[PDB]
C-alpha cells in the first residue's frame, strides 16, 4: 500500500492503567507469598508477646 | 624439551615462551597488573618481579630457559614486587566501595588483596590534568592511571588505529590521543579497546559511570568528602577491602551480566551485556569469545542504544485509511491468515513472497522457509544475501562446493599473504580488519588491496592497485595466465585436487598483461608483483566484499578468485583460502537455513526429489517443487500482478533494493503487505499490517558468522511490551494457518532444523553453550570443520572444479552521466542507520550522510565542504551536501547508505543485477552532478575519527618510560 | 474395568491460581488481623508523634 506515518495509539484509561499497575503490585505480592505470610506470623508474635502493644502505647503517650 | 625448577619443586615445561606463562599454567601466585594474554608483555608495571637464577626480572618478558631456577616466593622477590605496587598506588586512588570497577574484575583491586597490602608507602598523588570527558562513549581520568600501556598496546598493536601514545617524555606522564588532543576530536574510531582492556576504572565507559555501585550515585561533591573521610580513618587496605568485596558482591543483586553475539556485522563478535534493569553499563568483551576475543567496534561496543529507542514498535499496526491503527495481536495475526488464506485461494500459494531477515537468528531464517513452503506452498522465500555474497557463493559452489569461507579469522592473521579485492574491511569487518593490520604491522603479512577507494586497507597496504569499476576479473584471469604459463602455479595442487584445467587455460587466452593493463588501468609492470607477490607466498587469503560481487559479472569475477586460488594452491591448509566477507551479522546462518529460492536448510538444493521427500516425512506436508522469486524479483513479479502479497522480517527493502523508485512504485501496487519490524522502518510505511518485532538483545537463539561459525546468543532483556522475538511471531502466523507447532525455545527449532539439514547434523545448544562454537560442516558426532577441503573438495570425485569466465562489461549509463557514484558504509553506521541513528553518540560524530568529491573534482566544479549538489541518473535523483577528500578520485565520487530520505544512495542505483545470481550492481551506478547551494555546513564535523591525526608505533615505548631519571627498577632495590 | 494410567489433569488458570495465592495472603491477614490493627494504631501515633513526617523528610532531602 501507500506510505503512511501516522500512528492512532490504543486508548489506555486512568481506569485500565490503574488497573494494571495494582494487578503489578499483587502479582509482586504473590511472588513473595511466603515471606509476607512469615512476615505476618513473625508481626503476630510481636503483638502476643508485650512488643507491638508496647510500641503502640510508647508512641501514643 | 625445556625443564625449569620453580620454587624448589621441578617439572617439565611444555610450549610456555615465558616464566609467567608458565607460573600461570602451574597455579603459582604471580601479580600482572600490565599483563593481558590478548595484548602479550609490556613490562610498565613492574609487579612480576620474580628470580630467574637468582637475579630479579620481570616473568612476563623473561623467556623460559632450558634449566632455569625460578623463585617466586623469597622475601626479596616479594619486597620487589610491593615497590612496583607502590608506584602503581601512588598513580592510582583506591576508592572500590564508591567505585564503578569495584566488580570483582579489577586488577588493582585484587591485586592488592592477593599481596596482603596494608598500607601505602608513595601517598596519592593527583595528576595535574582534568579528566577527558569530551567523548561521548567513554572517557579518561588521568588522576586513577597508572600508565601499565595496555590501551596504547591495544590501541596501536591489536585496534591498529595508533590514536593512543603515552607522552614518557612529559614531567608526569599520561595517555595522550593523537598529539595530546580531546578524545571526541581525535582520530579515536570509538571501538572500545582502550576501555575494555584498563586494569582499572581509568579508562571507562561513560555507561558505568554512577551505574554499577550502590554508592556509587552520590554526586561527586558529596562522595569526594566522603573518600578523603574514610582515606583519614582507614586503619588498613584489607579492612575497606573487605567491605568493598561485600558491597561489590551486593552488585549481583542489580548488574546482569549476559553473553550475546553482535546484531551488527559477519564478523560475529560475542562479549557480555551488563545491564542494570533496562540500562546497558557497558558491553564486557571476554577473552573466550571465539572469533573475537577482547576486539569490539564501536558499533558492537557503543551502539546499542537502538533496544531502549522510544521509537520501538510495542504493538501490532493495522493500516486504517490514511494512518496506522495500534491493534491487538490477536486481530493482527487474525488479518495476516484470512488476508494470506484469501489470496492462496483465489491466486495460489505463488502468489505469497517471503523475506527473511539476516539480522535475525538460524531458527527464525527455518521458521519463515518452513512457512512459506510447508505452510504457504510456494518456493518464494530469500534474504538479502541476494543483495549481497549471492555471486560470491555463486563462485564457491562452481568450483570448491561449499557456500561459506574456507576457514577461520586465525587462518586470516597467519597468512602470508591477504588479497583484498572490492572490500573496505576495517570499516565493514572492524575486527577481522585488526588481525590483517596486526599481521601487516608485527609479523609482516603481505597486504595487496585493489580498490577504487582509499580506505584505511588501502593506506595500510603493502601495494594499492586502483583498477577500474568491474575491472576485476579482467587483471584476476591475467595473474593466472602469468603464473600458469610462467611454471609459478602450484601443479601438484592442481594435478590430484582440481578438474578442467586445459578449459581453464582456454579461457585465460584473452586476458594478455597487455589487455589487462588496457582494461583495468593497473601497468603490467604492477601486475607482475602482484603475480610474484601472490605466486611466492605460502599461503594466501582471498578477502572480497560488495566491490566485487555488486556488478553483472560479480558471480563471474568471485569465480575467478577462486579460480586464481586454486592455480595457486591456496586451499585446504591453514592461512590459505576464499574469504567473501559476510555482511549481516547473521547472512550466512539465514542462507545455511535455507532462507533461499533455490534451496532447502543445508543448501540442499530445492528440485532435487530426495531431499523434498526427506522434509515431507518430517514436515508431514508435500514440499513445492519449482523453486520461486530472488529477492529482486520480487517487485517485477508485484508489477505484472503476480505477487499480491510479500511478509518480509528486518529487511528494510524500501531503501536498499535498486531503483527505490520502481520499488515504491511497486508497493502501491501491492495487495497485503506485511513488515515485521523492530521500527516503522521506510519499508513498513508501505504495509497494511506492521509487527512488532523484538531485537536480538530481547531474545534467544543462534547466530552463524563468516566463518560458518554457529554462536548461541542468551536473552538480556524480556520483549520490549508487546513486541515479540520474530520466531515467536512466525510460529504464531502459521499457527493461525494451522501448522500446529510447539516450539517453546528456538532450541527446538534448532533440533528440528539439525536433523534435516546435513551441514548441522551434530549441532545441538549443549554443544554452544556460553561462548562455545561449532564451525559447520558438523556431523552426527558433533565435530565441527574450522578449516574447510583439508582432506577433499564436496564433489563426487573431491575435486574441486576451474571454472571458464569471461569478463563481463560493467552497464554504460549515457555520456550525459559522467560521475561514478561508488557507495558503500562507514565504520560507524549499519545502512541507512536504523538501529546506529538511535544511538546518539555515534550520530553526535557523524550526524549525517556527504558526498565524497575528490579534489579534482572539486576544483573543477567549485565544491566546498558543505556544498549541496544533485545527482540525477535514469532512475532518480539524490540532494547531497559535499565533502573533499583524498579517499576518492578524479570523476568517482561516494555516497555512504547511511540516509533515508533526499540522499538516498538507491534512488540512482538501477534495476540492472548480476546476470547468475540477479545481485542489484550497486556498484555500476552513474549520475550528472548539478549544483544546488554553495555555501552550507561541512556535513562531517571536526569531532569526527576522519578527521584525526593517528601517531603509528610499535608498542608502549617502555624504553622511553626507563630513560627516565625517576625510573628505578623495582628489582634493582637491593641496596 | 482395563488397567490405564494415563491422567488428564484439572485446568488450574492462570487467573484460578492467582486467586488461590491472594486468597491465602488474605486468610494470613485475617489471621493476623489484630496484630495488623495494632501496627496500625502504632503506625498512626508515630505520624501523629512526628516521627514518620521526620523519616519521609530525613530521606526526601
Ligand atoms: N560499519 C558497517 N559494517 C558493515 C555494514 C554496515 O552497514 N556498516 N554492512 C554489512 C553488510 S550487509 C555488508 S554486505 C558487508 C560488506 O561490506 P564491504 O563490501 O566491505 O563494504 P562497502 O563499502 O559497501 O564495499 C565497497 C568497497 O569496494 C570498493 N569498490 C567499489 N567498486 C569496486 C570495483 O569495481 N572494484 C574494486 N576492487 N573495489 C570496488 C569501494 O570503493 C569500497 O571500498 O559489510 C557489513 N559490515
Ligand atoms: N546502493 C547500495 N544499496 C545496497 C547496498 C550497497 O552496498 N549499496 N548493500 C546491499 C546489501 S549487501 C545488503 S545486505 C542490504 C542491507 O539492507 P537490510 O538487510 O534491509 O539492512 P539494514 O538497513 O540493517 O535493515 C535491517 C532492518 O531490520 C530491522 N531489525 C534489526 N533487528 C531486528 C530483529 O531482531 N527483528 C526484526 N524483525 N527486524 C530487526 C532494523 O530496524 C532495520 O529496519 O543493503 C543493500 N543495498
Ligand atoms: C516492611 C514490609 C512492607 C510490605 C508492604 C506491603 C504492601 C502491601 C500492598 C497491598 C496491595 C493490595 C493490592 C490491591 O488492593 O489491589
Ligand atoms: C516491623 C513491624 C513494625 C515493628 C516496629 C518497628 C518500628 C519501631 C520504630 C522504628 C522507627 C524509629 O523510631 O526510628
Ligand atoms: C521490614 C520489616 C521486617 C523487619 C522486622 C524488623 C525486626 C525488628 C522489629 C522491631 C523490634 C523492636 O523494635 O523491638
Ligand atoms: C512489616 C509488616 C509488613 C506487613 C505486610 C502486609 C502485606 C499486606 C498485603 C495486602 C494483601 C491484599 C490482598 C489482596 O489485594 O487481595
Ligand atoms: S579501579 Fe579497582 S582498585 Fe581502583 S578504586 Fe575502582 S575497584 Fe578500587
Ligand atoms: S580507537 Fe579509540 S576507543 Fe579504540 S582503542 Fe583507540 S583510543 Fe581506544
Ligand atoms: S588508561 Fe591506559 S595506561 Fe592508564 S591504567 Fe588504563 S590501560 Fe593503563
Ligand atoms: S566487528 Fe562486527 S560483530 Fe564485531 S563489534 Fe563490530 S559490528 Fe559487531
Ligand atoms: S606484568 Fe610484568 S611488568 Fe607488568
Ligand atoms: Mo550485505
Ligand atoms: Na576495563
Ligand atoms: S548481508
Amino acid at each position: 500500500a501507500k506510505a503512511i506515518k501516522r500512528i492512532q495509539k490504543i486508548e489506555v484509561t486512568e481506569e485500565d492503567q490503574r488497573k494494571r499497575d495494582l494487578r503489578e503490585i499483587e502479582d509482586a505480592l504473590i511472588d513473595h507469598k511466603e515471606a509476607i505470610l512469615e512476615t505476618l506470623h513473625m508481626l503476630g508474635h510481636m503483638n502476643e508477646r508485650g512488643v507491638l502493644p508496647l510500641l503502640r502505647g510508647l508512641f501514643g503517650q | 624439551k625445556k625443564t625449569i625448577t620453580i620454587n624448589g619443586v621441578e617439572m617439565e615445561a611444555s610450549e610456555e615462551q615465558t616464566v609467567l606463562q608458565l607460573l600461570n599454567n602451574s597455579s603459582i601466585e604471580v601479580p600482572q597488573v600490565c599483563y593481558h594474554p590478548s595484548l602479550g608483555p609490556i613490562e610498565t608495571c613492574d609487579t612480576c618481579i620474580v628470580s630467574i637464577n637468582g637475579e630479579l626480572k620481570r616473568s612476563c618478558s623473561a623467556e623460559l630457559k632450558d634449566g632455569d631456577v625460578i623463585d617466586t616466593l623469597s622475601p626479596d622477590v616479594k619486597k620487589a614486587q610491593v615497590i612496583g605496587m607502590d608506584k602503581i598506588l601512588y598513580n592510582h586512588e583506591l576508592y572500590c566501595t564508591v567505585c564503578d570497577y569495584n566488580n570483582g574484575g579489577c586488577e588493582i583491586h585484587n591485586t592488592v588483596k592477593e599481596m596482603k597490602i596494608n598500607h601505602q608507602s608513595i601517598p596519592f598523588d593527583h595528576k595535574p590534568y582534568h579528566k577527558d570527558e569530551s567523548h561521548p562513549f567513554y572517557r579518561y581520568d588521568p588522576d586513577q592511571c597508572i600508565l601499565c600501556g595496555r590501551c596504547v598496546e591495544a590501541c596501536q598493536d591489536v585496534q591498529v588505529t595508533e590514536t593512543l601514545t603515552i607522552d614518557w617524555e612529559r614531567k608526569r606522564p599520561r595517555v595522550i590521543w593523537d598529539n595530546d588532543v580531546p578524545i571526541n576530536e581525535s582520530s579515536c574510531v570509538s571501538c572500545g579497546h582502550c576501555s575494555t582492556v584498563c586494569p582499572c576504572n581509568a579508562m571507562m565507559e561513560k555507561g558505568m559511570e554512577g551505574e554499577a555501585g550502590y554508592l556509587t550515585g552520590i554526586n561527586n561533591e558529596t562522595l569526594r568528602p566522603m573518600i578523603e573521610i574514610t582515606k583519614g580513618v582507614e586503619t588498613g587496605y584489607g579492612s575497606i577491602l573487605a567491605i568493598s568485596d561485600m558491597e561489590s558482591a551486593m552488585r549481583d543483586e542489580r548488574i546482569k551480566k549476559t553473553k550475546t553475539v553482535c546484531t551488527y556485522c559477519g564478523v560475529g563478535c560475542s562479549f557480555d551485556v551488563w545491564t542494570k534493569g533496562r540500562d546497558i553499563l557497558k558491553v564486557e568483551p571476554q577473552e573466550e569469545a571465539p572469533a573475537n576475543g577482547i576486539s569490539t567496534c564501536v558499533k558492537g561496543k557503543f551502539g546499542w542504544d537502538f533496544v531502549n529507542s522510544e521509537e520501538r514498535l510495542t504493538k501490532p499496526l493495522i493500516r486504517e485509511g490514511d494512518h496506522f491503527r495500534e491493534a491487538e495481536w490477536e486481530e493482527a495475526l487474525l488479518l495476516i491468515a484470512s488476508k494470506f488464506t484469501e489470496l492462496k485461494e483465489a491466486f495460489g500459494p505463488d502468489s505469497l513472497a517471503f523475506i527473511t531477515s539476516s539480522k535475525c537468528t538460524n531458527e527464525e531464517s527455518y521458521l519463515m522457509q518452513k512457512l512459506a513452503r510447508g505452510v504457504i506452498g510456494t518456493n518464494n522465500v530469500d534474504n538479502c544475501s541476494r543483495y549481497c555474497q549471492s555471486p560470491a557463493t555463486a563462485g564457491l559452489f562452481r568450483t570448491v562446493g561449499y557456500g561459506g569461507d574456507s576457514g577461520s579469522i586465525t587462518d586470516i592473521a597467519q597468512a602470508d599473504l591477504v588479497l583484498i579485492i572490492g572490500s573496505n574491511t576495517s570499516e565493514s569487518h572492524p575486527v577481522l580488519s585488526t588481525r590483517i593490520k596486526r599481521a601487516h604491522k608485527l609479523r609482516g603479512q603481505k597486504v595487496i588491496v585493489a580498490d577504487i577507494r582509499k580506505h584505511e586497507m588501502a593506506e595500510r597496504s603493502d601495494l594499492f592497485v586502483q583498477p577500474r569499476a568491474g575491472s576485476d576479473i579482467v587483471w584476476l584471469n591475467a595473474i593466472a595466465k602469468y603464473l600458469i604459463e610462467n611454471g609459478k602455479a602450484d601443479e601438484r595442487f592442481l594435478r590430484e585436487r582440481v578438474n578442467g584445467r586445459d578449459e581453464y587455460v582456454k579461457s585465460l587466452a584473452p586476458y594478455t598483461l597487455e589487455y589487462a593493463e588496457e582494461k583495468t588501468g593497473i601497468d603490467q609492470e604492477t601486475l607482475i608483483q602482484m603475480a610474484e607477490m601472490i605466486g611466492q607466498a605460502d599461503s594466501v587469503c582471498a578477502l572480497w566484499a560488495m566491490g566485487v560481487t555488486q556488478h553483472i559479472g560479480g558471480s563471474d569475477t568471485s569465480t575467478a578468485i577462486s579460480n586464481l586460488l586454486l592455480v595457486t594452491g591456496n586451499y585446504g591448509k591453514p592461512g590459505a583460502g576464499s574469504y567473501p566477507l559476510r555482511g549481516h551479522n547473521n547472512v550466512q546462518g539465514a542462507s545455511d537455513f535455507g532462507s533461499m529460492p533455490d534451496r532447502l536448510p543445508g543448501y540442499e538444493k530445492v528440485t532435487d526429489e530426495q531431499v523434498r521427500q526427506k522434509y515431507e516425512r518430517v514436515w508431514g506436508v508435500p514440499l513445492p517443487k519449482e523453486p520461486g522469486m530472488t529477492n529482486h524479483e520480487m517487485i517485477e513479479k508485484i508489477h505484472s500482478g503476480q505477487l499480491k502479497a510479500m511478509y518480509v522480517k528486518g529487511e528494510e527493502m524500501g531503501l536498499v533494493d535498486s531503483n527505490i523508485n520502481h520499488v515504491h512504485a511497486a508497493y502501491e501496487k501491492l495487495d497485503f503487505f506485511v513488515v515485521q519490524d523492530i521500527f516503522l522502518s521506510r519499508t513498513a510505511e508501505f504495509a497494511d499490517v506492521v509487527l512488532p518485532a523484538s531485537p536480538s538483545l530481547e531474545k534467544e537463539g543462534t547466530f552463524t558468522n563468516t566463518e560458518r561459525r554457529i554462536q548461541r546468543l542468551y536473552q538480556v532483556f524480556e520483549p520490549l511490551g508487546e513486541s515479540k522475538p520474530d520466531w515467536q511471531i512466525i510460529m504464531e502466523v502459521a499457527n493461525k494457518l494451522g501448522a500446529g507447532w510447539l516450539y517453546e525455545h528456538p532450541a527446538d527449532i534448532m533440533e528440528e532444523a539439525a536433523k534435516l539439514s546435513p551441514i548441522y547434523a551434530g549441532v545441538t545448544y549443549e554443544r554452544l553453550e556460553g561462548y562455545n562454537s561449532l564451525q559447520w560442516p558438523v556431523n552426527a558426532d558433533g565435530k565441527d570443520s574450522p578449516l574447510l577441503f583439508t582432506e577433499r573438495f564436496p564433489f563426487p570425485d573431491g575435486k574441486a572444479i576451474l571454472y571458464p569466465v569471461q569478463w563481463t562489461e560493467p552497464k554504460e549509463f549515457g555520456e550525459e552521466y559522467d560521475i561514478h557514484v561508488n557507495n558503500g558504509r562507514l565504520l560507524e553506521h549499519f545502512h541507512e542507520g536504523n538501529l546506529t541513528y538511535k544511538s546518539k553518540g555515534i550520530s553526535e560524530k557523524t550526524p549525517e550522510v556527504f558526498l565524497e568529491i575528490s579534489p579534482e573534482l572539486a576544483a573543477e566544479r567549485g565544491i566546498q565542504d558543505g556544498t549541496l549538489v544533485r545527482l540525477t541518473s535514469p532512475f532518480g535523483n539524490v540532494k547531497v551536501k559535499c565533502l573533499i577528500t583524498d579517499r576518492v578520485k578524479g570523476k568517482e565520487v561516494y555516497l555512504p547508505m547511511n540516509d533515508s530520505g533526499e540522499a538516498a544512495i538507491n534512488l540512482l542505483t538501477g534495476s540492472h543485477a548480476d546476470k547468475d545470481t540477479d545481485t542489484p550492481a550497486y556498484k555500476e551506478t552513474s549520475a550528472k552532478m548539478e549544483i544546488l547551494k554553495h555555501d552550507g555546513i561541512s556535513p562531517l564535523p571536526k569531532i569526527n575519527h576522519r578527521n584525526g591525526n593517528p601517531q603509528p608505533q610499535i608498542g608502549v615505548q617502555v624504553h622511553k618510560k626507563w630513560a627516565r631519571k625517576d625510573y628505578i627498577f623495582p628489582g634493582d632495590a637491593v641496596k
